[PDB]
């Protein structure tokens, strides 16, 4: 039994960390590849969508409720996160 | 408004749902996020 078993938690500790880790590596490639880059809070482009369907295209429009949601569940799984989220999630709280 | 433990910090009290006893207006329980009532 105990071979069995301990061989089946082995591999579901070692699914959750395979997870996590791509999770946290994503996140960070995404902030340090075109999320630093002075994301701003441009105006409607309305002309490029010719509907008067005005594009609010900002980069923080989902952005920002990720990054909290994301900050929240590694806190309370009790994950470190690093400094470049917690960085641009208190930059994330003035653009809220 | 204001339930922090050791606030400015990783603290984020947060929950999903809260229960008041009959008994008494200023007894009831927290359902946060982290997992512990």
């Amino acid at each position: 039994f105990h071979q069995s078993a301990k061989d089946l938690l082995d591999q579901l500790k070692l699914y959750e960390q395979e997870q996590f880790d791509d999770w946290s590596r994503d996140i960070q490639s995404g902030l340090s590849d075109s999320r630093s880059g002075l994301c701003i809070e441009a105006s409607s482009r309305i002309m490029e969508l010719d509907s008067n369907d005005g594009l609010l295209k900002v980069h923080y429009s989902d952005r920002l409720v990720i990054l909290l949601r994301e900050v929240r569940q590694l806190s309370a799984l009790g994950f470190v996160i690093p400094a470049k989220i917690q960085q641009v999630a208190n930059i994330a709280q003035k653009f809220c | 408004t204001k339930l922090k433990k050791h606030p400015r910090g990783e603290t984020e009290v947060g929950a999903t749902a809260v229960a008041f006893s009959s008994f008494d207006p200023r007894l009831f329980i927290l359902g946060t996020e982290g997992g512990f009532p």
